[PDB]
């Protein structure tokens, strides 16, 4: 929310890049690390994927 | 969205964020139901942890 | 002097404060968790210490 | 799984070793699990375990003495009693004790004790190896 408000204040490339880096580093990387850190003897392994 | 009405610029970003957050929340919510089975299903845990 | 003679229950303490009960519960849980790899439970084993 | 010598058991090594690339603690088995056992028993004094006042062996009570026959017999009695009570998996053959011989001045101050043992081919009712002792008894 903070990053989106800061972008909507002034629309340039750097604000957009920060908004995108939020998504890249706070959601998707962590889903990947969660997936690789689990073994197949639990059902969660098949849920996430 | 750097070439259109500030609303169109708003809608696109919210539209992507909503899907990402839905999946994130689903995983977080379902996780707590497997902790005890992850323990009681084996007899070959590392001793320094058990 | 309040106590002129003592017993196993005079002064009295809650029944969970018993070294042998705690030790037996610990050993049972250890065998349930890792009894397939760590099988030696004699007194020389550092884990019992 | 039922391998060979499973009845002799596996356990922690001495001293404890931790590996970091392989996220585990070192474990010994069979004959190594027995040898290390001895190293513990003869290096602990009688009062050092918290609720086990009878576990140990008081060898350092015989330091600063010459090796007379009455000292050798006492060493032998102590070692035999400790092994009889706390090592059911082996059979002790003989004890060899010598003083002297290196410098013939440094050699005079040390005592050497040799322990000869063999491993019994049967199980024992006093061996706490899982899960046999739940049925083999006490």
């Amino acid at each position: 929310s903070q990053k989106l408000a800061a972008f909507l204040a002034e629309r340039t490339v750097t604000s957009l890049s920060e908004v995108l880096s939020i998504w890249k580093t706070e959601i998707l990387t962590k889903i990947q690390q969660w997936y690789l850190g689990i073994e197949a003897y639990t059902p969660l392994k098949s849920v996430i994927k | 969205p750097l070439m259109g009405t500030v609303k169109d610029a708003r809608t696109e970003l919210d539209t992507v964020f909503q899907v990402l957050l839905q999946t994130y929340r689903q995983i977080i919510q379902q996780a707590p139901n497997y902790l005890k089975a992850s323990l009681s299903d084996r007899q070959d845990h590392q001793p320094f942890l058990s | 002097p309040e106590y002129l003679s003592i017993s196993k229950q005079k002064p009295d303490f809650p029944p969970y404060l018993n070294f042998q009960t705690l030790r037996d519960i610990g050993i049972t849980h250890l065998q349930a968790l890792s009894g397939k790899i760590w099988t030696d439970y004699n007194l020389h084993d550092p884990g019992v210490t | 799984d039922d391998e060979s010598n499973a009845y002799l058991g596996t356990g922690w090594g001495f001293p404890p070793t931790f590996e970091k690339k392989a996220r585990s603690v070192r474990l010994v088995s069979a004959e190594d699990d027995i040898r290390e056992s001895l190293q513990i028993l003869l290096s602990t004094n009688l009062g050092e375990r918290v609720m086990q006042p009878n576990y140990g062996c008081n060898l350092q009570d015989l330091l600063f003495e010459s090796l007379s026959p009455t000292v050798a017999s006492n060493i032998k009695e102590l070692v035999r009693t400790a092994i009889l009570y706390y090592e059911p998996r082996i059979r002790l053959n003989k004890l060899d004790i010598q003083q002297g011989i290196v410098n013939e001045a440094d050699a005079q101050g040390l005592i050497q004790i040799i322990v000869d043992c063999t491993i019994i081919s049967t199980n024992s009712r006093f061996n706490f190896v899982y899960p046999f002792y739940l049925q083999e008894g006490s």
